[PDB]
């Protein structure tokens, strides 16, 4: 589990000298942006049960094979694993943009995901789909100013949707 | 909630009886019941620390005041002791940052129940809980399992059941895994190089001109 | 390592729960929490000579004998002044680490688990460090509400050796 | 209960070490939010009558047969309506606890656990409240960034209904 | 683990009404003192050693029979039983202090402690002594100025005093 | 307490067996090592006021500075001469325990259990009775037979301070 | 678990002081009888399957109404119970004998023995006859001379007296 | 296996620490005690063709039906008889093993483990080789010290069979 | 755990006859040679803590970057591992000298030490190196006469120094 913060303690511990000061500069900006951080995490996690449901129905629309039978979420057990584990990519997605580092990401929902599905059968394919289909819609929940400030986050939404991407691309 | 994936046992040494009447090189293992006294309770205080966390980690500083006053105090089962070793976050971090989730359900069966893992498929089966309950109610679900509780009984450290010619666990698994050794030397900091240059190649600007004739 | 994000994060994953505006209100405290101590670690950066010449000098006149008395233990040959001034060196990088992160996190993974160990065995005493530190303390030079924050893990590094 | 100044306590507990500055960073985050909070919570206490009447009478309207359906689960009888303005009064004391308290202590304590359990029972859909605390969602009348901060806590009892 | 706040929603909760407008006053008012009680609480825990070590020598100079032999603190390691247990008092009093209410203290430190005596064969006056010892140092350290800025702690003050002996007389 | 007698004993508890020929060839061992080992603490117990008053000043001439330091720890004072000579005539009962005893019962009883907890608190540093001990060691006056069993107990005892 | 040495050391340790002259002539005569106490030990070890079996059969004859239905010990099962515990004594009997002391025999073998039978229905006077008729035949085997050298034990020989004699007054 | 030195190494282990004079003192509890056990060993290897041509004549005349009974668990046909003289040929290997390793070790190896599981499958009953080694015990022949170590394997032997 | 006895018993068992003359002849020289074995292994332990000290820093002197950041024995927790751990080699061979064989040994500290180092990242050789250190001096400590008796102990001291030599080439 590592920050930004840590992300640059732990290189400068290796080299075994104390941070520059450009380097906290930098830092100095995280405190200036950490306002939209809390703001773009926020909007996730009260629209996570409603981008859940709407990401299923647009996939297995389009995979309609899944859910008839003899697909891999036929039944009503697989299918809850499915699509409840559809918040476990979205748990540790707004864990690493609140953190703003992939590190919790990559150990925790990336480490094994690509493993564990040739020995369950489940479609490397049909994930990539998924969620690349919660990045579009997570991006635009985050994008629409209504009962906010008007601010500048699009060097802040594209590190979102490279979580998304990160996430995406470590299975299929 | 749903249940757990459904795992095939595989041949395992502790799995059956083996006609061993009590052999020498097997565990002492400890029971609270007996002690009545300040000396047997600290060697049985040690015996926990050495099987959960392991030798190594032993140290002063991870140790609890706390959970230890107990023992001797008795109002927690040992049992109830282990728990506050497996749901520590002096423990949680040196474990649950470096571990991924499958070898989390490994080092938790390796150490608390005191077995080695039956398959690889079983390591998923537990997989699942572990992530929707977090680390505690994996661990909550382990120690309460009904294979956990008749075995051990109620107030017995962990140990390894059958060893007839097995590597201790302790040297068996490490701490932390193969991959967490990766990052390790991917973020060496490398003397010499031409990466940590890289960064700083691009902030200068160069301009060049070529002639044709 | 600790950090009053990530324990906000490390706390919702037991639970198995999203973040909720209980993790989110630990953010925030340390979000402007990092403006009074980001320039509390650029008054140690910038004193770095300084300091790890005044506190081993310090050390030297609380402790005569320690200059005077053989043993490797001690700073009687030049190999030992010359891992004085590393020790000290590497005490001031963790401050300035667990200053910029926030919390005790880089104090307890880096300096204090296992430094109750090591003094018994290579019998170093913990008081030698302990007059470094107040040194360090009286002689940063720091004011205001960063120097309060710079304050105390000097003061949590002091209580760990003892 | 969950608060993040209990938060901070039971994650040091469990570690048996003192207050340090990571868990202190994590009170006055929760104490400068409390600034843009009560005045959310005062902003639902003076609307009390309002919000509970236009929520019920928003349901009604939203699925119309529950007021015509034969049925104790129903608001078809008077006893019905009666249990209608003391549920949706319920939601409302909670969603004012949780603002005062700063956390989802009080909704997880006095509201969500168990609230999947029962309506499976007694057969209430929860999509009923969904409409219900969306009315309140649009028309609690606060603004700013008090008012922002509340609506987070309706938003997380629909994730839970849900 | 109650809060001044809990303490307030809790007492709301049995009899059954929203909150009202002076205790939403008087709840003001603790935001306020929030940044005291973060002076007060930062002071103690970094001269926590230091206050262990100098009321254990304040308590067995005018006590000498319990480091002379037959003693109950007499043989190293009842000794560090003791002298490192004058931690776990300040442990559940800044808890305490933090929280603003005395519940935390009540059901970890407090609960049981008369009681462990007994069966122990402790003298509880000793302890209480001790408890004391603590009280008008962790008072006098939290009281002077040196490099913060002028206030009244006077009012967060007592009820430190409060806490110590709520946790002195519950034992002697 | 650990005693190679009850070490026969508690092995044969754990394992709910009789006393077997395992653990009765432990108790002889124990029993012709006795004769070596009370005359072993008959040479102690005959030469206690020499050793004491031998290796207090024998701590002064090593350290001169813990004469002249002021500080309650430091032997400054009057008062911490008495409880110098407390102190290592505490050492020597147990070294006479463990000798009589036969095996590191007592020593890790009531001396080594938790000394390395509180000498980082009232920083009494450990190389004090190191060099308290290796006096006894050289001028303890006993030669061969119980004596070597009798000076495995003072470095024992060393090993534990370091 | 206490020796007869660290009987002494314990006792010592209260008091503070040095271990006296007379203590340690006592305990070199312990010494001279150490070889003694290893010759009745392991004349007890040697008959102890045939000294279970022998007391058992005089025990289920003179007290008929265990054997018969209805009865305690009844069932195969309850039976064995009884059978296999008549060892337990005698496990922790000779552990004294060896020790020389009462320490081992009262924390494990005697602590909750008249405890644990109020809940289980088992009778005080079973019980107490059948250690009592293993001490005047565990007394005899050791008594008697046959291919040792002889020598004299009464002052040792009343001590496993009184071990049984503790061991059976303490629960009938 | 159980021996009387390893009996202190595998103590020592669990508790992790070095071998202090606790374990030490087990070492020559068991090395003097093979002189008065080794010669005991050697008075069984020198009469072993006598013993098991012995015992297996006594047992006969003990059990007289066992040589005329019908069956393979008995003695009536040839190959009983040859396999008569290979399991008491086999008693006493362990108990010379067991003399000269000084513990029981091997008689729990190799002998005593799953002894009563077999005899309950095979109906061999346990009381032949009781009175098997009682013709051993008395026809041994060993006098002094040496007997008596030799004596009580012998008879730890006939307790586990009963 | 074999003993030199067991080592002849397990043997003699595999051929099924009897133990052999010269087999207890050779056997009685290693009661002979017992005394010695006591006094090497107890000078060890008496020694342990003094030469685990000396062995660490005449190896990080020897290999500078371990200590250095980077290395991987450059923090505390890490080199409160490579320090203590060095325990375990001598707690595992004094084990084997005073069994005189290596069955000890193989099974606990040498059966996985050169497994569980490519996982950890811990360097072999250098490990193999510290070993190395220790038996020079170990091997020396037990050599000097300094008031013990005078005896000739060549054909025993090579067999701890092959334990060493065990332990450091199955690492390496
Ligand atoms: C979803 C788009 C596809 C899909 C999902 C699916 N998975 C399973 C079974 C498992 N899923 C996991 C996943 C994880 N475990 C982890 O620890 C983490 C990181 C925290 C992840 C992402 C595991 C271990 C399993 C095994 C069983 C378990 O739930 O504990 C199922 C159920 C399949 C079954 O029961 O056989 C489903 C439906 N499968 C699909 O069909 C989609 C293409
Ligand atoms: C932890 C509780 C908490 C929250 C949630 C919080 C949010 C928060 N967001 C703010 C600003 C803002 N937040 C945004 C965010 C965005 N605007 C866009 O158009 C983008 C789509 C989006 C980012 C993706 C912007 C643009 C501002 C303008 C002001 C600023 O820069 O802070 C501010 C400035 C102060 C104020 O609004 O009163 C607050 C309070 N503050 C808190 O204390
Ligand atoms: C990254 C954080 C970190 C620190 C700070 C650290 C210190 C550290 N200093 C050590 C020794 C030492 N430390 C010192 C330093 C001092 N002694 C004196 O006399 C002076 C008073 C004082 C310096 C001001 C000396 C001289 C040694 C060598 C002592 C010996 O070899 O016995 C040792 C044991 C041997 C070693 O590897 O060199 C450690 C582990 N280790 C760590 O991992
Ligand atoms: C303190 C927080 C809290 C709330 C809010 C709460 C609600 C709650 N409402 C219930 C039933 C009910 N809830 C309603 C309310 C409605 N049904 C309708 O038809 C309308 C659409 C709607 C009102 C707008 C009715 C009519 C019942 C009785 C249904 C039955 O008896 O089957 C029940 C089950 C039975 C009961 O004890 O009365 C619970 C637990 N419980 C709680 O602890
Ligand atoms: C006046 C000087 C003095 C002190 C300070 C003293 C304390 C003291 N506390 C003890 C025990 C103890 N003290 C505690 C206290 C606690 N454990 C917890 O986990 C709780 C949080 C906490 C209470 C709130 C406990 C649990 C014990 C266990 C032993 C007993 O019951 O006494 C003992 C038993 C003997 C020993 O430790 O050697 C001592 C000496 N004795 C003295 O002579
Ligand atoms: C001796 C009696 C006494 C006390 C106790 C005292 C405290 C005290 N702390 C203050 C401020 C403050 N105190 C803090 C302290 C902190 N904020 C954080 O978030 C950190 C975690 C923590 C430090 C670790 C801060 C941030 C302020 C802001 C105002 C200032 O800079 O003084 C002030 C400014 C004036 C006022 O509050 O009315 C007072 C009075 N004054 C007194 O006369
Ligand atoms: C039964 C085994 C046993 C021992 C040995 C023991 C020692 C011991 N010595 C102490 C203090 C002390 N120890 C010393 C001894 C020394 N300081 C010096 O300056 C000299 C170098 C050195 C003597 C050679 C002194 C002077 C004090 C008082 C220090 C103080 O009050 O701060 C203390 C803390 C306070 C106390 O109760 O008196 C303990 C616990 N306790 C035990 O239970
Ligand atoms: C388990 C506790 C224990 C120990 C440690 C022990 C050691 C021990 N070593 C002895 C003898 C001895 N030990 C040695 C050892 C050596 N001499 C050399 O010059 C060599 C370098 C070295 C061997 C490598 C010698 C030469 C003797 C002479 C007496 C004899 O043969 O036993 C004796 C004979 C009796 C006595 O000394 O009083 C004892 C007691 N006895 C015990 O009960
Ligand atoms: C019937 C009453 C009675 C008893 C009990 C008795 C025992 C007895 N055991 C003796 C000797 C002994 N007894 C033992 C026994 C052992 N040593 C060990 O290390 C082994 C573990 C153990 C055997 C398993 C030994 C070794 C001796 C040495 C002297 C001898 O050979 O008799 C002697 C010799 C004379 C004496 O000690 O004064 C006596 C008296 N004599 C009696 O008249
Ligand atoms: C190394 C130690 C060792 C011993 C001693 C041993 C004995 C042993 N004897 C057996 C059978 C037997 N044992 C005997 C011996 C006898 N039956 C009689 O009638 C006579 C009274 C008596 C000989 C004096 C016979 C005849 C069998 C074959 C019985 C059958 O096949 O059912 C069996 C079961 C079958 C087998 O593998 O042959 C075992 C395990 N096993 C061991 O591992
Ligand atoms: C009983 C036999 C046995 C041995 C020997 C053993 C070693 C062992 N050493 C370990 C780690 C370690 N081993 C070392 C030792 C070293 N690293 C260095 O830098 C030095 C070069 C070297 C020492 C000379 C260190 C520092 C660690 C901690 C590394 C980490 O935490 O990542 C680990 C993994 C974590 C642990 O539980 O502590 C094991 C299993 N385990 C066993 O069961």
């Amino acid at each position: 589990t590592l920050d930004v913060f840590t992300k640059v303690v732990s290189q400068a511990d290796s080299r075994g000298e104390f941070l520059s000061n450009e380097q906290l500069d930098a830092l100095a900006n995280v405190v200036k942006e950490g306002n939209k951080r809390l703001d773009v995490v926020n909007r996730i996690t009260s629209n996570a049960s409603a981008i859940v449901t709407n990401a299923a129905r647009a996939l297995f629309e389009e995979q309609p094979q899944l859910i008839a039978p003899g697909g891999n979420a036929y039944t009503n057990r697989r299918m809850a694993a499915c699509l409840r584990d559809m918040e476990i990519i979205l748990r540790y997605v707004t864990y690493a943009i609140l953190a703003g580092d992939a590190s919790v990401l990559d150990d925790r929902c990336l480490n094994g995901l690509r493993e564990t599905y040739q020995a369950l059968g489940t479609p490397g394919s049909s994930v990539a789909v998924g969620v690349q289909k919660m990045k579009d819609a997570a991006v635009g929940i985050a994008n629409d100013p209504n009962g906010i400030t008007k601010g500048d986050c699009s060097q802040l939404i594209s590190e979102v949707a490279s979580y998304f991407d990160r996430a995406a691309a470590a299975v299929g | 909630s749903i249940p757990l994936l459904e795992y095939k046992p595989s041949s395992q040494n502790q799995r059956v009886p083996g006609y061993e009447v009590p052999n020498e090189d097997t565990p002492r293992i400890y029971r609270i019941e007996d002690a009545a006294y300040d000396s047997e309770l600290k060697e049985l205080i040690w015996a926990t620390y050495r099987q959960v966390f392991s030798e190594h980690v032993i140290l002063k500083f991870f140790r609890q005041g706390n959970l230890e006053s107990q023992l001797k105090n008795r109002a927690i089962s040992v049992r109830d002791f282990v728990r506050g070793l497996a749901k520590s976050e002096a423990f949680k971090t040196l474990v649950i940052k470096s571990n991924s989730n499958y070898r989390l359900v490994e080092l938790a069966l390796k150490r608390l129940l005191g077995r080695a893992p039956y398959n690889k498929d079983e390591e998923i089966a537990w997989s699942i809980k572990i992530a929707t309950n977090g680390w505690d109610g994996f661990v909550d679900a382990l120690l309460d399992s009904e294979e956990y509780q008749s075995n051990f009984g109620e107030n017995i450290v962990p140990y390894q059941r059958r060893r007839y010619k097995d590597r201790p666990f302790n040297l068996v698994t490490p701490r932390y895994g193969n991959y967490w050794r990766d990052k390790l030397e991917s973020e060496r900091y490398i003397e010499g190089d031409i990466k940590n240059f890289l960064e700083l190649a691009k902030s200068i600007e160069i301009k060049t001109v070529t002639f044709t004739p | 390592v600790k950090t009053p994000i990530t324990e906000a994060i490390a706390a919702a994953d037991t639970q198995g729960r999203f973040l909720g505006n209980t993790e989110l209100q630990s953010a925030r405290g340390r979000y402007e929490r990092a403006a009074a101590s980001l320039e509390a670690a650029r008054g140690l950066t910038s004193n770095a000579q300084r300091l790890i010449d005044g506190a081993t000098q310090a050390v030297y006149q609380k402790f005569p004998y320690t200059t005077q008395t053989p043993g490797p233990q001690f700073a009687a040959d030049s190999r030992g002044k010359s891992k004085c001034a590393r020790d000290v060196g590497h005490y001031l990088r963790i401050i300035t680490y667990s200053l910029v992160a926030g919390g005790t996190g880089p104090l307890d993974e880096y300096l204090i688990a296992g430094l109750a160990e090591i003094n018994s065995t290579f019998d170093l005493s913990p008081s030698w460090y302990v007059e470094a530190l107040k040194h360090i303390k009286a002689n940063h030079g720091l004011s205001g509400q960063a120097a309060n924050e710079a304050n105390t893990y000097i003061d949590y590094a002091i209580n760990a050796l003892s």
